[PDB]
Protein backbone atom coordinates (compact mmCIF):
# COMPACT_ATOMS: atom_id res chain seq x y z
CA UNK A 1 0.00 0.00 0.00
CA UNK A 2 1.25 3.49 -1.03
CA UNK A 3 -1.79 5.42 -0.32
CA UNK A 4 -2.06 8.52 -2.12
CA UNK A 5 -4.65 10.93 -1.84
CA UNK A 6 -5.61 13.98 -4.23
CA UNK A 7 -6.23 17.88 -3.25
CA UNK A 8 -8.69 20.31 -4.66
CA UNK A 9 -5.98 22.57 -6.37
CA UNK A 10 -7.70 25.10 -9.03
CA UNK A 11 -11.22 26.15 -9.70
CA UNK A 12 -11.14 28.01 -12.47
CA UNK A 13 -14.89 29.44 -12.33
CA UNK A 14 -14.78 31.14 -16.24
CA UNK A 15 -18.09 31.84 -16.01
CA UNK A 16 -21.32 30.63 -13.75
CA UNK A 17 -22.47 28.08 -16.07
CA UNK A 18 -18.89 26.77 -16.79
CA UNK A 19 -16.23 25.77 -14.48
CA UNK A 20 -12.71 23.63 -14.97
CA UNK A 21 -11.36 21.81 -11.86
CA UNK A 22 -7.89 20.78 -12.01
CA UNK A 23 -6.95 18.35 -9.50
CA UNK A 24 -3.54 16.85 -8.19
CA UNK A 25 -2.04 14.51 -7.85
CA UNK A 26 -3.32 11.23 -8.52
CA UNK A 27 -2.02 8.08 -8.38
CA UNK A 28 -1.66 6.23 -12.16
CA UNK A 29 -4.82 4.79 -13.16
CA UNK A 30 -7.13 7.01 -10.61
CA UNK A 31 -7.08 9.63 -13.28
CA UNK A 32 -10.06 7.74 -14.98
CA UNK A 33 -11.01 5.50 -12.19
CA UNK A 34 -12.14 8.46 -10.38
CA UNK A 35 -12.92 10.33 -13.87
CA UNK A 36 -15.63 8.49 -15.25
CA UNK A 37 -17.28 7.37 -11.97
CA UNK A 38 -17.76 10.71 -11.12
CA UNK A 39 -19.07 11.81 -14.43
CA UNK A 40 -22.06 9.41 -14.16
CA UNK A 41 -22.85 10.23 -10.91
CA UNK A 42 -22.44 14.04 -12.04
CA UNK A 43 -24.93 13.67 -15.05
CA UNK A 44 -27.87 12.28 -12.91
CA UNK A 45 -27.87 11.63 -9.56
CA UNK A 46 -27.23 15.01 -8.78
CA UNK A 47 -30.12 17.14 -7.08
CA UNK A 48 -31.74 20.65 -8.11
CA UNK A 49 -34.79 22.37 -8.24
CA UNK A 50 -37.33 22.96 -10.97
CA UNK A 51 -40.56 24.09 -11.62
CA UNK A 52 -43.45 21.23 -11.01
CA UNK A 53 -46.36 22.92 -11.37
CA UNK A 54 -47.85 25.98 -13.09
CA UNK A 55 -51.47 27.72 -12.57
CA UNK A 56 -52.08 30.51 -15.23
CA UNK A 57 -55.64 32.72 -14.61
CA UNK A 58 -57.80 32.23 -17.35
CA UNK A 59 -55.95 29.22 -18.10
CA UNK A 60 -58.12 25.47 -18.27
CA UNK A 61 -55.53 24.25 -19.87
CA UNK A 62 -52.16 24.22 -21.85
CA UNK A 63 -53.63 23.71 -25.10
CA UNK A 64 -55.77 26.55 -25.29
CA UNK A 65 -54.31 30.45 -25.83
CA UNK A 66 -54.10 33.87 -24.24
CA UNK A 67 -55.13 36.55 -25.70
CA UNK A 68 -52.77 39.75 -26.12
CA UNK A 69 -50.09 36.73 -25.56
CA UNK A 70 -47.65 35.95 -28.36
CA UNK A 71 -46.74 32.37 -26.98
CA UNK A 72 -49.24 29.51 -26.72
CA UNK A 73 -49.14 28.08 -23.13
CA UNK A 74 -46.88 25.21 -24.04
CA UNK A 75 -44.84 27.71 -24.97
CA UNK A 76 -44.41 29.22 -21.72
CA UNK A 77 -44.22 26.07 -19.92
CA UNK A 78 -41.10 24.97 -22.05
CA UNK A 79 -39.55 28.07 -21.03
CA UNK A 80 -40.20 27.84 -17.39
CA UNK A 81 -38.52 24.57 -17.72
CA UNK A 82 -35.52 26.02 -18.74
CA UNK A 83 -35.92 28.80 -15.48
CA UNK A 84 -32.82 28.58 -13.62
CA UNK A 85 -33.91 28.60 -9.90
CA UNK A 86 -31.84 28.38 -6.87
CA UNK A 87 -33.90 28.00 -3.65
CA UNK A 88 -32.02 28.38 -0.14
CA UNK A 89 -34.25 27.42 2.98
CA UNK A 90 -37.43 25.65 1.90
CA UNK A 91 -37.61 22.65 -0.42
CA UNK A 92 -40.71 23.68 -1.96
CA UNK A 93 -41.82 27.68 -2.68
CA UNK A 94 -44.41 29.14 -5.30
CA UNK A 95 -43.67 32.05 -6.72
CA UNK A 96 -45.74 34.64 -8.16
CA UNK A 97 -45.61 36.63 -11.20
CA UNK A 98 -48.52 39.92 -12.45
CA UNK A 99 -47.03 41.46 -15.14
CA UNK A 100 -48.81 43.81 -17.43
CA UNK A 101 -48.20 46.00 -20.52
CA UNK A 102 -46.23 45.80 -23.73
CA UNK A 103 -43.13 43.72 -22.45
CA UNK A 104 -40.82 40.59 -23.38
CA UNK A 105 -41.54 39.34 -19.62
CA UNK A 106 -38.44 38.13 -18.42
CA UNK A 107 -37.57 36.22 -14.48
CA UNK A 108 -36.82 39.46 -13.08
CA UNK A 109 -40.57 40.29 -13.16
CA UNK A 110 -41.37 37.63 -10.78
CA UNK A 111 -41.72 39.00 -6.96
CA UNK A 112 -38.34 36.94 -5.65
CA UNK A 113 -39.14 35.53 -2.32
CA UNK A 114 -36.57 35.80 0.77
CA UNK A 115 -34.99 33.09 0.38
CA UNK A 116 -35.36 32.49 -3.91
CA UNK A 117 -32.71 33.72 -6.41
CA UNK A 118 -33.58 33.99 -9.94
CA UNK A 119 -30.17 32.96 -11.46
CA UNK A 120 -30.84 33.82 -14.88
CA UNK A 121 -33.23 36.92 -14.98
CA UNK A 122 -32.83 37.52 -18.45
CA UNK A 123 -34.52 34.68 -19.38
CA UNK A 124 -37.96 35.08 -21.66
CA UNK A 125 -40.83 33.83 -20.24
CA UNK A 126 -43.64 35.16 -22.47
CA UNK A 127 -44.25 38.08 -24.86
CA UNK A 128 -47.06 40.47 -23.88
CA UNK A 129 -48.24 42.04 -27.36
CA UNK A 130 -50.78 43.94 -26.35
CA UNK A 131 -50.99 46.92 -23.59
CA UNK A 132 -53.56 45.92 -21.85
CA UNK A 133 -52.83 42.16 -21.42
CA UNK A 134 -51.95 41.49 -17.92
CA UNK A 135 -50.91 37.76 -16.92
CA UNK A 136 -51.15 36.46 -13.57
CA UNK A 137 -49.78 33.45 -12.46
CA UNK A 138 -47.93 31.34 -9.77
CA UNK A 139 -44.69 28.78 -10.54
CA UNK A 140 -44.73 26.07 -7.91
CA UNK A 141 -40.77 25.35 -7.47
CA UNK A 142 -39.51 21.94 -5.76
CA UNK A 143 -37.04 20.34 -5.26
CA UNK A 144 -35.74 16.94 -6.81
CA UNK A 145 -33.06 15.09 -9.05
CA UNK A 146 -32.74 13.76 -11.81
CA UNK A 147 -35.67 14.10 -14.16
CA UNK A 148 -39.38 13.55 -13.29
CA UNK A 149 -41.64 13.69 -16.42
CA UNK A 150 -45.41 15.12 -15.92
CA UNK A 151 -46.28 12.03 -17.25
CA UNK A 152 -44.94 9.98 -14.41
CA UNK A 153 -46.30 11.75 -11.78
CA UNK A 154 -50.06 12.13 -13.26
CA UNK A 155 -49.33 7.63 -13.20
CA UNK A 156 -49.01 7.26 -9.55
CA UNK A 157 -50.72 10.72 -8.26
CA UNK A 158 -54.09 9.32 -7.86
CA UNK A 159 -54.37 12.33 -5.70
CA UNK A 160 -57.05 14.74 -7.52
CA UNK A 161 -55.82 18.25 -8.50
CA UNK A 162 -57.96 21.16 -9.31
CA UNK A 163 -58.48 22.11 -12.59
CA UNK A 164 -56.69 24.91 -13.68
CA UNK A 165 -53.41 23.82 -11.97
CA UNK A 166 -50.91 22.92 -14.71
CA UNK A 167 -48.31 20.20 -14.01
CA UNK A 168 -45.01 20.56 -15.27
CA UNK A 169 -42.00 17.89 -16.53
CA UNK A 170 -39.52 18.35 -14.09
CA UNK A 171 -35.96 18.86 -14.99
CA UNK A 172 -34.47 18.49 -11.66
CA UNK A 173 -30.89 18.21 -12.39
CA UNK A 174 -28.25 21.25 -12.97
CA UNK A 175 -25.23 19.28 -14.75
CA UNK A 176 -25.55 19.87 -18.38
CA UNK A 177 -22.57 18.63 -19.74
CA UNK A 178 -19.63 16.97 -17.59
CA UNK A 179 -16.09 15.90 -18.84
CA UNK A 180 -12.49 15.23 -17.78
CA UNK A 181 -9.29 15.16 -18.95
CA UNK A 182 -6.33 13.25 -17.69
CA UNK A 183 -2.41 14.85 -18.13
CA UNK A 184 0.72 13.92 -16.02
CA UNK A 185 1.59 15.40 -13.21
CA UNK A 186 4.92 15.73 -12.10
CA UNK A 187 6.74 15.19 -8.68
CA UNK A 188 10.68 15.21 -7.99
CA UNK A 189 10.28 11.34 -8.22
CA UNK A 190 7.23 10.77 -9.25
CA UNK A 191 6.47 11.67 -13.15
CA UNK A 192 4.03 8.66 -13.42
CA UNK A 193 1.38 10.92 -11.24
CA UNK A 194 -1.83 12.31 -13.22
CA UNK A 195 -4.13 15.23 -12.67
CA UNK A 196 -7.39 15.42 -13.21
CA UNK A 197 -9.47 18.34 -14.83
CA UNK A 198 -13.02 18.25 -14.62
CA UNK A 199 -15.11 21.32 -17.50
CA UNK A 200 -18.45 21.13 -16.01
CA UNK A 201 -20.98 23.18 -17.88
CA UNK A 202 -23.87 23.66 -15.38
CA UNK A 203 -27.48 25.79 -15.52
CA UNK A 204 -27.68 28.30 -12.54
CA UNK A 205 -26.38 27.84 -8.99
CA UNK A 206 -25.14 24.85 -8.16
CA UNK A 207 -21.68 25.33 -7.40
CA UNK A 208 -18.95 23.40 -9.29
CA UNK A 209 -17.39 22.81 -6.25
CA UNK A 210 -20.59 22.15 -3.99
CA UNK A 211 -21.27 20.04 -6.48
CA UNK A 212 -18.01 18.26 -6.50
CA UNK A 213 -18.56 17.96 -2.80
CA UNK A 214 -21.65 16.27 -3.20
CA UNK A 215 -20.67 13.73 -5.95
CA UNK A 216 -17.90 12.39 -3.91
CA UNK A 217 -20.17 11.73 -0.83
CA UNK A 218 -22.44 9.27 -2.67
CA UNK A 219 -20.26 7.24 -4.37
CA UNK A 220 -18.81 7.21 -0.95
CA UNK A 221 -21.76 6.44 0.75
CA UNK A 222 -21.91 3.29 -1.60
CA UNK A 223 -18.74 1.97 -0.63
CA UNK A 224 -19.78 2.02 2.90
CA UNK A 225 -21.87 -1.28 1.55
CA UNK A 226 -19.00 -2.74 0.11
CA UNK A 227 -16.64 -1.96 3.12
CA UNK A 228 -18.85 -2.34 6.33
CA UNK A 229 -20.96 -5.43 5.30
CA UNK A 230 -17.52 -7.07 4.15
CA UNK B 1 -83.67 8.57 -34.82
CA UNK B 2 -80.89 10.79 -33.82
CA UNK B 3 -82.13 13.60 -31.07
CA UNK B 4 -78.65 15.06 -29.72
CA UNK B 5 -75.01 14.38 -29.86
CA UNK B 6 -72.20 15.01 -28.03
CA UNK B 7 -68.50 15.45 -29.33
CA UNK B 8 -65.59 15.43 -26.77
CA UNK B 9 -62.02 16.23 -28.45
CA UNK B 10 -59.55 14.71 -25.95
CA UNK B 11 -55.46 16.10 -26.25
CA UNK B 12 -52.92 13.32 -25.51
CA UNK B 13 -48.83 14.23 -25.34
CA UNK B 14 -47.10 11.02 -26.52
CA UNK B 15 -42.97 10.59 -25.94
CA UNK B 16 -41.14 8.48 -27.70
CA UNK B 17 -40.49 4.67 -26.12
CA UNK B 18 -39.27 1.63 -27.27
CA UNK B 19 -41.42 -0.19 -29.82
CA UNK B 20 -41.82 2.99 -31.71
CA UNK B 21 -40.47 3.66 -35.31
CA UNK B 22 -38.14 5.92 -36.32
CA UNK B 23 -35.87 6.76 -40.29
CA UNK B 24 -33.82 8.83 -42.10
CA UNK B 25 -34.30 9.87 -46.05
CA UNK B 26 -32.44 7.42 -47.04
CA UNK B 27 -34.66 4.29 -46.41
CA UNK B 28 -33.15 3.90 -43.11
CA UNK B 29 -35.66 2.20 -40.42
CA UNK B 30 -35.45 1.31 -37.01
CA UNK B 31 -37.31 0.44 -34.20
CA UNK B 32 -36.26 1.91 -30.82
CA UNK B 33 -35.05 -0.92 -28.83
CA UNK B 34 -34.16 0.68 -24.91
CA UNK B 35 -34.10 4.32 -24.27
CA UNK B 36 -29.83 4.43 -22.68
CA UNK B 37 -29.25 6.75 -20.11
CA UNK B 38 -26.87 9.84 -20.42
CA UNK B 39 -24.09 8.46 -18.23
CA UNK B 40 -23.88 4.97 -20.47
CA UNK B 41 -24.11 6.77 -23.48
CA UNK B 42 -20.77 7.25 -25.99
CA UNK B 43 -19.10 10.65 -25.50
CA UNK B 44 -16.82 12.79 -27.25
CA UNK B 45 -13.47 14.22 -25.92
CA UNK B 46 -15.26 17.53 -25.56
CA UNK B 47 -17.82 15.13 -22.97
CA UNK B 48 -20.69 15.89 -25.33
CA UNK B 49 -22.77 12.99 -25.39
CA UNK B 50 -24.28 11.22 -28.60
CA UNK C 1 -31.08 13.75 -1.67
CA UNK C 2 -32.58 10.58 -0.78
CA UNK C 3 -29.54 8.31 -1.01
CA UNK C 4 -29.98 4.98 -2.07
CA UNK C 5 -27.76 2.45 -0.66
CA UNK C 6 -26.99 -1.09 -1.61
CA UNK C 7 -26.88 -3.81 0.73
CA UNK C 8 -24.60 -6.94 0.34
CA UNK C 9 -26.50 -9.85 -0.46
CA UNK C 10 -25.24 -13.15 -1.53
CA UNK C 11 -21.18 -14.66 -1.84
CA UNK C 12 -21.26 -17.84 -3.63
CA UNK C 13 -18.21 -18.52 -2.89
CA UNK C 14 -17.56 -21.28 -5.44
CA UNK C 15 -13.80 -22.28 -5.12
CA UNK C 16 -11.65 -20.32 -2.35
CA UNK C 17 -10.22 -18.92 -5.83
CA UNK C 18 -13.08 -18.09 -7.52
CA UNK C 19 -16.50 -16.16 -6.03
CA UNK C 20 -19.88 -14.65 -7.16
CA UNK C 21 -21.37 -11.94 -5.39
CA UNK C 22 -24.30 -10.26 -6.17
CA UNK C 23 -25.44 -6.91 -4.74
CA UNK C 24 -29.03 -5.21 -4.49
CA UNK C 25 -30.36 -2.70 -5.41
CA UNK C 26 -28.20 -0.19 -6.80
CA UNK C 27 -30.16 3.12 -8.38
CA UNK C 28 -29.91 3.33 -11.85
CA UNK C 29 -26.47 3.76 -13.84
CA UNK C 30 -24.31 2.76 -10.29
CA UNK C 31 -24.41 -0.44 -11.24
CA UNK C 32 -21.39 0.36 -14.21
CA UNK C 33 -20.06 2.97 -12.05
CA UNK C 34 -19.88 1.40 -9.26
CA UNK C 35 -18.43 -1.69 -10.96
CA UNK C 36 -16.32 -0.33 -13.75
CA UNK C 37 -14.46 1.65 -10.81
CA UNK C 38 -13.93 -1.26 -8.77
CA UNK C 39 -12.81 -3.65 -11.04
CA UNK C 40 -9.78 -0.95 -11.95
CA UNK C 41 -8.75 -0.69 -9.06
CA UNK C 42 -9.10 -4.64 -8.11
CA UNK C 43 -6.75 -5.31 -11.15
CA UNK C 44 -4.18 -2.75 -11.62
CA UNK C 45 -3.81 -1.33 -8.25
CA UNK C 46 -4.37 -4.65 -5.44
CA UNK C 47 -0.88 -5.36 -4.08
CA UNK C 48 0.44 -8.05 -3.77
CA UNK C 49 3.74 -10.07 -4.49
Amino acid sequence: TEFLKPRLVDIEQVSSTHAKVTLEPLERGFGHTLGNALRRILLSSMPGCAVTEVEIDGVLHEYSTKEGVQEDILEILLNLKGLAVRVQGKDEVILTLNKSGIGPVTAADITHDGDVEIVKPQHVICHLTDENASISMRIKVQRGRGYVPASTRIHSEEDERPIGRLLVDACYSPVERIAYNVEAARVEQRTDLDKLVIEMETNGTIDPEEAIRRAATILAEQLEAFVDLR
Amino acid sequence: GVLKIVKVYLAVKRRIQPGDKMAGRHGNKGVISKINPIEDMPYDENGTPV
